[PDB]
Protein backbone atom coordinates (compact mmCIF):
# COMPACT_ATOMS: atom_id res chain seq x y z
CA UNK A 1 0.00 0.00 0.00
CA UNK A 2 1.45 3.67 0.15
CA UNK A 3 0.62 3.42 3.94
CA UNK A 4 -2.11 3.45 6.40
CA UNK A 5 -2.57 7.41 6.10
CA UNK A 6 1.17 7.18 8.51
CA UNK A 7 2.27 10.59 6.76
CA UNK A 8 0.29 10.30 3.77
CA UNK A 9 -2.61 12.13 5.08
CA UNK A 10 -3.28 15.78 4.08
CA UNK A 11 -2.21 14.75 0.70
CA UNK A 12 -5.70 15.37 -1.27
CA UNK A 13 -5.95 12.71 -3.90
CA UNK A 14 -8.18 14.52 -5.91
CA UNK A 15 -5.93 17.37 -5.53
CA UNK A 16 -1.85 17.24 -4.22
CA UNK A 17 -1.80 14.01 -5.38
CA UNK A 18 -3.04 14.72 -8.59
CA UNK A 19 -0.97 18.26 -9.11
CA UNK A 20 -4.50 20.27 -9.24
CA UNK A 21 -4.75 23.22 -6.68
CA UNK A 22 -8.50 24.42 -5.04
CA UNK A 23 -10.18 28.09 -6.01
CA UNK A 24 -9.52 29.30 -2.58
CA UNK A 25 -5.75 27.65 -1.76
CA UNK A 26 -3.90 30.91 -2.98
CA UNK A 27 -5.59 33.01 -0.43
CA UNK A 28 -3.99 30.56 2.64
CA UNK A 29 -0.52 30.98 1.12
CA UNK A 30 -0.92 34.36 0.31
CA UNK A 31 -1.84 35.47 3.88
CA UNK A 32 1.33 33.54 5.22
CA UNK A 33 3.18 36.39 3.64
CA UNK A 34 6.60 33.93 3.13
CA UNK A 35 6.69 32.98 0.00
CA UNK A 36 9.01 30.14 -1.60
CA UNK B 1 -21.16 28.16 6.88
CA UNK B 2 -21.68 32.16 7.06
CA UNK B 3 -20.29 33.96 3.91
CA UNK B 4 -18.64 30.91 2.13
CA UNK B 5 -18.51 29.40 -1.23
CA UNK B 6 -19.27 25.63 -2.72
CA UNK B 7 -16.03 23.41 -1.71
CA UNK B 8 -15.37 21.30 -4.59
CA UNK B 9 -15.97 17.85 -5.23
CA UNK B 10 -13.05 16.23 -3.12
CA UNK B 11 -11.72 19.37 -2.02
CA UNK B 12 -12.17 18.15 1.94
CA UNK B 13 -11.53 14.57 2.03
CA UNK B 14 -11.39 14.52 5.67
CA UNK B 15 -14.89 16.14 6.32
CA UNK B 16 -17.21 13.69 8.06
CA UNK B 17 -20.85 14.35 9.83
CA UNK B 18 -22.19 12.83 12.88
CA UNK B 19 -25.63 12.14 11.78
CA UNK B 20 -28.82 11.39 14.02
CA UNK B 21 -30.34 8.14 13.78
CA UNK B 22 -33.46 8.48 14.76
CA UNK B 23 -34.74 11.10 13.81
CA UNK B 24 -32.02 11.30 11.23
CA UNK B 25 -30.61 14.95 11.70
CA UNK B 26 -27.58 16.15 10.91
CA UNK B 27 -25.83 16.71 14.53
CA UNK B 28 -22.62 18.10 13.18
CA UNK B 29 -19.53 17.72 11.58
CA UNK B 30 -16.07 16.05 12.37
CA UNK B 31 -12.88 14.74 10.40
CA UNK B 32 -11.12 11.73 10.19
CA UNK B 33 -7.31 11.27 11.40
CA UNK B 34 -6.85 7.56 11.24
CA UNK B 35 -8.81 5.17 9.37
CA UNK B 36 -10.53 4.59 12.58
CA UNK B 37 -10.50 7.48 14.45
CA UNK B 38 -12.59 10.62 14.10
CA UNK B 39 -12.12 13.75 15.76
CA UNK B 40 -14.88 16.21 16.93
CA UNK B 41 -16.31 18.85 19.29
CA UNK B 42 -16.78 17.38 23.23
CA UNK B 43 -20.06 19.20 22.91
CA UNK B 44 -21.61 17.52 20.20
CA UNK B 45 -21.94 14.50 22.26
CA UNK B 46 -22.18 15.93 25.89
CA UNK B 47 -24.07 19.00 26.89
CA UNK B 48 -26.13 18.69 30.11
CA UNK B 49 -27.70 22.56 29.25
CA UNK B 50 -29.39 21.18 25.70
CA UNK B 51 -29.77 17.34 27.80
CA UNK B 52 -27.28 15.96 25.59
CA UNK B 53 -25.46 13.14 26.00
CA UNK B 54 -25.37 10.83 22.90
CA UNK B 55 -25.08 7.30 23.19
CA UNK B 56 -22.87 5.34 20.89
CA UNK B 57 -26.29 3.52 19.86
CA UNK B 58 -27.32 7.23 18.66
CA UNK B 59 -25.19 8.07 15.92
CA UNK B 60 -24.15 7.18 12.57
CA UNK B 61 -20.40 8.41 10.91
CA UNK B 62 -21.40 9.78 7.25
CA UNK B 63 -18.09 10.16 5.58
CA UNK B 64 -16.93 11.44 1.84
CA UNK B 65 -20.19 13.21 1.25
CA UNK B 66 -20.68 16.21 -0.43
CA UNK B 67 -23.96 17.08 -0.67
CA UNK B 68 -26.55 17.88 2.52
CA UNK B 69 -29.02 15.32 2.54
CA UNK B 70 -28.70 12.75 -0.68
CA UNK B 71 -27.41 9.76 0.21
CA UNK B 72 -24.59 8.95 -2.02
CA UNK B 73 -24.75 5.70 -2.84
CA UNK B 74 -21.63 5.26 -4.78
CA UNK B 75 -19.18 7.84 -2.82
CA UNK B 76 -20.22 8.30 0.80
CA UNK B 77 -19.50 5.60 3.32
CA UNK B 78 -21.30 5.31 6.39
CA UNK B 79 -19.83 3.72 9.50
CA UNK B 80 -20.74 2.87 13.43
CA UNK B 81 -19.05 4.02 16.46
CA UNK B 82 -17.08 1.63 18.60
CA UNK B 83 -16.76 4.13 21.58
CA UNK B 84 -16.76 7.33 22.62
CA UNK B 85 -14.09 8.84 24.29
CA UNK B 86 -14.66 12.10 25.59
CA UNK B 87 -12.07 14.63 27.48
CA UNK B 88 -12.30 14.06 31.54
CA UNK B 89 -11.77 17.70 32.14
CA UNK B 90 -14.00 19.09 29.81
CA UNK B 91 -15.35 22.07 31.23
CA UNK B 92 -18.89 22.47 29.84
CA UNK B 93 -20.35 24.59 32.45
CA UNK B 94 -17.66 27.55 32.83
CA UNK B 95 -15.86 27.92 29.18
CA UNK B 96 -16.69 24.67 27.32
CA UNK B 97 -12.90 24.29 27.86
CA UNK B 98 -11.10 21.34 26.61
CA UNK B 99 -14.15 20.71 23.93
CA UNK B 100 -12.52 17.65 22.21
CA UNK B 101 -13.70 14.17 21.55
CA UNK B 102 -12.67 10.89 19.90
CA UNK B 103 -14.96 8.31 18.30
CA UNK B 104 -13.77 4.68 17.35
CA UNK B 105 -14.57 3.37 14.30
CA UNK B 106 -16.59 -0.16 14.42
CA UNK B 107 -14.65 -1.06 11.56
CA UNK B 108 -11.67 0.64 9.60
CA UNK B 109 -13.33 2.38 5.96
CA UNK B 110 -12.17 1.89 2.72
CA UNK B 111 -10.42 4.94 2.28
CA UNK B 112 -11.35 6.13 -1.75
CA UNK B 113 -10.76 9.64 -3.59
CA UNK B 114 -12.74 11.06 -1.38
CA UNK B 115 -12.13 9.53 2.37
CA UNK B 116 -8.53 10.66 3.00
CA UNK B 117 -7.80 11.76 6.26
CA UNK B 118 -5.85 15.11 7.62
CA UNK B 119 -2.64 15.47 9.34
CA UNK B 120 -2.38 16.52 13.31
CA UNK B 121 0.52 19.52 13.89
CA UNK B 122 3.82 18.61 14.68
CA UNK B 123 5.87 21.10 17.12
CA UNK B 124 7.43 22.94 13.95
CA UNK B 125 3.95 23.51 12.25
CA UNK B 126 1.88 24.45 15.28
CA UNK B 127 4.83 26.97 15.66
CA UNK B 128 5.24 28.10 11.92
CA UNK B 129 1.88 27.97 11.07
CA UNK B 130 -0.17 29.32 13.99
CA UNK B 131 0.29 32.84 13.34
CA UNK B 132 -2.09 35.67 13.59
CA UNK B 133 -3.17 36.97 10.68
CA UNK B 134 -2.37 33.24 9.24
CA UNK B 135 -5.82 31.89 7.61
CA UNK B 136 -7.67 29.11 8.36
CA UNK B 137 -9.85 26.97 5.73
CA UNK B 138 -13.20 25.47 7.59
CA UNK B 139 -15.83 23.67 5.98
CA UNK B 140 -19.44 22.44 7.40
CA UNK B 141 -23.17 21.81 5.57
CA UNK B 142 -24.36 24.24 8.76
CA UNK B 143 -26.51 27.13 9.14
CA UNK B 144 -25.83 30.18 6.22
CA UNK B 145 -27.50 32.41 8.63
CA UNK B 146 -28.14 32.65 12.62
CA UNK B 147 -31.46 30.80 13.51
CA UNK B 148 -33.03 30.17 16.75
CA UNK B 149 -36.10 28.81 15.69
CA UNK B 150 -33.91 27.46 12.95
CA UNK B 151 -35.00 25.19 9.85
CA UNK B 152 -34.66 25.52 5.92
CA UNK B 153 -36.00 29.33 4.14
CA UNK B 154 -32.59 28.40 2.62
CA UNK B 155 -30.35 28.76 5.53
CA UNK B 156 -29.35 25.53 5.78
CA UNK B 157 -26.61 24.55 1.87
CA UNK B 158 -27.10 22.24 -0.98
CA UNK B 159 -23.56 20.94 -0.51
CA UNK B 160 -20.44 21.51 1.48
CA UNK B 161 -19.47 24.86 2.77
CA UNK B 162 -15.86 26.32 2.72
CA UNK B 163 -14.92 29.63 3.92
CA UNK B 164 -11.00 30.79 5.33
CA UNK B 165 -10.76 32.95 8.25
CA UNK B 166 -7.50 34.48 8.91
CA UNK B 167 -6.54 34.09 13.18
CA UNK B 168 -6.82 36.34 15.82
CA UNK B 169 -4.53 37.26 18.59
CA UNK B 170 -5.42 36.57 21.52
CA UNK B 171 -5.41 39.61 23.30
CA UNK B 172 -8.38 40.51 21.00
CA UNK B 173 -10.25 37.18 21.17
CA UNK B 174 -9.89 37.73 25.27
CA UNK B 175 -11.43 41.24 24.64
CA UNK B 176 -14.15 40.12 22.52
CA UNK B 177 -16.60 38.47 25.08
CA UNK B 178 -16.84 37.96 28.75
CA UNK B 179 -16.07 34.34 28.73
CA UNK B 180 -12.74 32.26 30.53
CA UNK B 181 -10.40 31.95 27.32
CA UNK B 182 -7.94 29.46 28.01
CA UNK B 183 -4.80 28.67 25.97
CA UNK B 184 -6.96 25.86 25.07
CA UNK B 185 -9.03 27.77 23.03
CA UNK B 186 -7.98 30.03 19.77
CA UNK B 187 -10.30 32.43 17.77
CA UNK B 188 -10.37 33.33 14.17
CA UNK B 189 -12.04 36.54 12.18
CA UNK B 190 -11.98 39.45 10.25
CA UNK B 191 -12.32 42.56 12.52
CA UNK B 192 -14.67 44.56 12.46
CA UNK B 193 -12.73 47.57 10.13
CA UNK B 194 -11.22 44.58 8.02
CA UNK B 195 -12.42 44.13 4.10
CA UNK B 196 -14.26 40.40 4.65
CA UNK B 197 -17.18 39.02 6.01
CA UNK B 198 -17.31 34.90 6.86
CA UNK B 199 -17.82 31.92 9.90
CA UNK B 200 -18.61 28.90 11.16
CA UNK B 201 -22.15 28.70 12.35
CA UNK B 202 -24.43 26.26 13.81
CA UNK B 203 -24.28 22.93 12.49
CA UNK B 204 -20.59 23.25 11.20
CA UNK B 205 -19.31 22.29 15.26
CA UNK B 206 -17.15 19.40 15.77
CA UNK B 207 -15.82 20.35 12.38
CA UNK B 208 -12.48 20.85 11.40
CA UNK B 209 -10.35 23.91 11.25
CA UNK B 210 -7.26 22.92 8.97
CA UNK B 211 -4.24 25.19 7.12
CA UNK B 212 -2.14 24.18 4.84
CA UNK B 213 1.93 23.76 5.49
CA UNK B 214 3.84 25.99 3.05
CA UNK B 215 7.05 24.13 3.89
CA UNK B 216 5.22 20.78 3.47
CA UNK B 217 2.53 20.85 1.10
CA UNK B 218 -0.06 18.72 3.29
CA UNK B 219 -2.94 20.08 5.20
CA UNK B 220 -2.97 20.13 9.20
CA UNK B 221 -5.94 20.11 10.90
CA UNK B 222 -5.41 23.04 13.92
CA UNK B 223 -8.55 23.42 15.36
CA UNK B 224 -11.86 21.98 15.52
CA UNK B 225 -15.06 24.53 15.56
CA UNK B 226 -16.31 24.31 18.96
CA UNK B 227 -18.16 27.47 19.91
CA UNK B 228 -19.19 31.76 18.72
CA UNK B 229 -21.47 34.37 20.02
CA UNK B 230 -23.97 34.16 17.17
CA UNK B 231 -22.68 33.88 13.86
CA UNK B 232 -20.84 36.47 11.88
CA UNK B 233 -21.43 39.17 14.34
CA UNK B 234 -19.12 42.36 13.95
CA UNK B 235 -16.55 42.11 16.85
CA UNK B 236 -17.45 38.90 17.67
CA UNK B 237 -15.21 35.82 16.58
CA UNK B 238 -15.03 32.46 16.59
CA UNK B 239 -13.80 30.01 19.16
CA UNK B 240 -11.65 26.65 18.26
CA UNK B 241 -10.47 23.58 20.08
CA UNK B 242 -6.60 24.01 20.31
CA UNK B 243 -5.94 20.56 18.35
CA UNK B 244 -1.53 20.79 19.00
CA UNK B 245 -2.14 22.39 23.06
CA UNK B 246 -4.37 18.76 23.72
CA UNK B 247 -2.41 16.48 21.23
CA UNK B 248 -1.14 14.45 23.99
CA UNK B 249 -4.60 13.61 25.12
CA UNK B 250 -4.90 12.42 21.39
CA UNK B 251 -2.41 10.21 21.58
CA UNK B 252 -2.73 8.79 24.54
CA UNK B 253 -6.08 7.97 23.81
CA UNK B 254 -5.39 6.56 20.86
CA UNK B 255 -2.06 5.10 21.49
CA UNK B 256 -0.39 5.46 18.28
CA UNK B 257 2.95 6.03 20.36
CA UNK B 258 6.89 5.22 19.68
CA UNK B 259 7.98 2.83 16.84
CA UNK C 1 -30.06 20.31 14.29
CA UNK C 2 -33.58 20.31 13.05
CA UNK C 3 -35.10 18.99 10.13
CA UNK C 4 -35.55 19.41 5.89
CA UNK C 5 -36.11 15.73 5.35
CA UNK C 6 -33.13 13.39 4.79
CA UNK C 7 -33.19 11.21 1.95
CA UNK C 8 -33.17 7.29 2.80
CA UNK C 9 -30.63 5.13 4.13
CA UNK C 10 -30.42 1.13 4.52
CA UNK C 11 -32.06 0.38 7.70
CA UNK C 12 -29.55 -2.34 8.90
CA UNK C 13 -27.88 0.90 10.75
CA UNK C 14 -31.88 1.21 12.11
CA UNK C 15 -32.34 -1.93 13.00
C1 LIG D 1 -24.09 9.79 29.22
O1 LIG D 1 -22.72 10.23 29.19
C2 LIG D 1 -21.94 9.59 30.21
C3 LIG D 1 -20.61 10.33 30.30
O2 LIG D 1 -20.76 11.60 30.91
C4 LIG D 1 -21.82 8.12 29.89
O3 LIG D 1 -21.02 7.48 30.90
C5 LIG D 1 -20.25 6.37 30.57
O4 LIG D 1 -19.83 5.80 31.82
C6 LIG D 1 -18.96 4.67 31.68
C7 LIG D 1 -18.66 4.16 33.09
O5 LIG D 1 -17.90 5.10 33.83
C8 LIG D 1 -17.70 5.07 30.94
O6 LIG D 1 -16.84 3.95 30.78
C9 LIG D 1 -18.08 5.61 29.57
O7 LIG D 1 -16.90 5.99 28.86
C10 LIG D 1 -19.02 6.80 29.72
N1 LIG D 1 -19.46 7.24 28.40
C11 LIG D 1 -18.90 8.28 27.79
C12 LIG D 1 -19.48 8.62 26.43
O8 LIG D 1 -17.96 8.91 28.26
C13 LIG D 1 -23.22 7.49 29.86
O9 LIG D 1 -23.12 6.15 29.42
C14 LIG D 1 -24.17 8.28 28.95
N2 LIG D 1 -25.53 7.81 29.17
C15 LIG D 1 -26.44 7.87 28.21
C16 LIG D 1 -27.83 7.36 28.56
O10 LIG D 1 -26.20 8.33 27.09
Amino acid sequence: TFGAGEADCGLRPLFEKKQVQDQTEKELFESYIEGR
Amino acid sequence: IVEGQDAEVGLSPWQVMLFRKSPQELLCGASLISDRWVLTAAHCLLYPPWDKNFTVDDLLVRIGKHSRTRYERKVEKISMLDKIYIHPRYNWKENLDRDIALLKLKRPIELSDYIHPVCLPDKQTAAKLLHAGFKGRVTGWGNRRETWTTSVAEVQPSVLQVVNLPLVERPVCKASTRIRITDNMFCAGYKPGEGKRGDACEGDSGGPFVMKSPYNNRWYQMGIVSWGEGCDRDGKYGFYTHVFRLKKWIQKVIDRLGS
Amino acid sequence: HNDGDFEEIPEEYLQ
